[PDB]
């Protein structure tokens, strides 16, 4: 499932801004 | 009449935009209690104001880090704009000041925590719950945009839940007063509009794209475009192919197709009727826009609150000394702060 795939991914915690 | 409200709102904003508040407190007027949250180069602390006894959230920025990251103009933007705005779902800047080492923005403490943590914990929000939040963002964007402001950092991490269960938008780090187009690659990867990624130039419609991402994420429990690295995320966004959860209403899916629209001539918020195409969408049919403005709608969820400087709605963070050099750093750079 997409949920399961999300949960197992590296970006489920707080996400930092980018600024280039 | 929105027209009249917004017209007077612009007058109020412009006065402050033109002559900004400065140096309205100092470090030793506060006792620093603990870190509430962090960003790529900032730290926010719960603090207690000695003479009032009130609690506040103190955003601390190290001038040298601002400079090293080339965020000078962004940071000046942030404070200039934040001090000038006034809206029920925007966090209040209470004081600002600087010292040899750091810049400080002292906000009202929004004790309900990030939308992010509730969202992740609960898993996802019902469509009525998501809609309740979404409506607030719609109005906020209507307000900001009318002042020529672009927000550019919509995400659950930057949205706080207050003691009434209403939203307070924080982090104006990427807010900018611009007439027409701009080019900075900034934001948060999952939330970036395709036009930002493609180095095209872009306008306020990126905010409406982000609203799409937000609604999806609130409703789904995960974002429309995710991957392990930002570059994989960018590919997905640019394709623009979107899939929806089984449980998404037809109405919801239609709204989102129009928000997550890669074609600017087609994106809701960016059409001839502007925000009205969003406000009048079937998905918002049950929304009493005035009641929302007036905070008269019953919130779907009200965070548990235990006393004035309770932080139980926030994660714990590693603390560090707040150092102040005896030598002034980047004085010229931050003159207007
Ligand atoms: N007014 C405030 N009340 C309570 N917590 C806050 C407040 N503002 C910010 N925070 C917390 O601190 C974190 C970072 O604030 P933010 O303005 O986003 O700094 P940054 O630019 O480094 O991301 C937020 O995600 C939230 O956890
Ligand atoms: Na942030
Ligand atoms: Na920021």
């Amino acid at each position: 499932t997409t949920y399961a795939d999300f949960i197992a991914s590296g970006r489920t915690g707080r996400r930092a801004s980018i600024h280039d | 009449s929105v027209k009249e409200f917004l017209a007077k709102a612009k007058e109020d904003f412009l006065k402050k935009w033109e002559t900004p508040s400065q140096n309205t407190a100092q470090l030793d007027q506060f006792d620093r209690i603990k870190t509430l949250g962090t960003g790529s180069f900032g730290r926010v602390m719960l603090v207690k104001h000695k003479e009032s006894g009130n609690h506040y959230a103190m955003k601390i920025l190290d001038k040298q880090k601002v400079v090293k990251l080339k965020q000078i103009e962004h940071t000046l933007n942030e404070k200039r704009i934040l001090q000038a705005v006034n809206f029920p779902f925007l966090v209040k800047l209470e004081f600002s000041f600087k010292d040899n080492s750091n810049l400080y923005m002292v906000m009202e403490y929004v004790a309900g925590g990030e939308m992010f943590s509730h969202l992740r914990r609960i898993g996802r929000f019902s469509e009525p719950h998501a809609r309740f939040y979404a409506a607030q963002i719609v109005l906020t964007f209507e307000y900001l945009h009318s002042l020529d402001l672009i927000y550019r950092d919509l995400k659950p991490e930057n949205l706080l839940i207050d003691q009434q269960g209403y939203i307070q938008v924080t982090d104006f780090g990427f807010a900018k007063r611009v007439k027409g187009r701009t080019w900075t690659l900034c934001g948060t990867p999952e939330y970036l509009a395709p036009e930002i990624i493609l180095s095209k130039g872009y306008n306020k419609a990126v905010d409406w794209w982000a609203l799409g991402v937000l609604i999806y994420e609130m409703a789904a429990g995960y974002p429309p475009f995710f991957a392990d690295q930002p570059i994989q995320i960018y590919e997905k966004i640019v394709s623009g192919k979107v899939r929806f959860p089984s449980h998404f209403s037809s109405d919801l899916k239609d709204l989102l197709r129009n928000l997550l629209q890669v074609d600017l001539t087609k994106r809701f918020g960016n059409l001839k009727n502007g925000v009205n195409d969003i406000k009048n969408h079937k998905w918002f049919a049950t929304t009493d826009w005035i009641a929302i403005y007036q905070r008269k709608v019953e919130a779907p969820f009200i965070p548990k609150f235990k006393g004035p400087g309770d932080t139980s709605n926030f994660d714990d963070y590693e603390e560090e000394e707040i150092r102040v050099s005896i030598n002034e750093k980047c004085g010229k750079e931050f003159t207007e702060f």
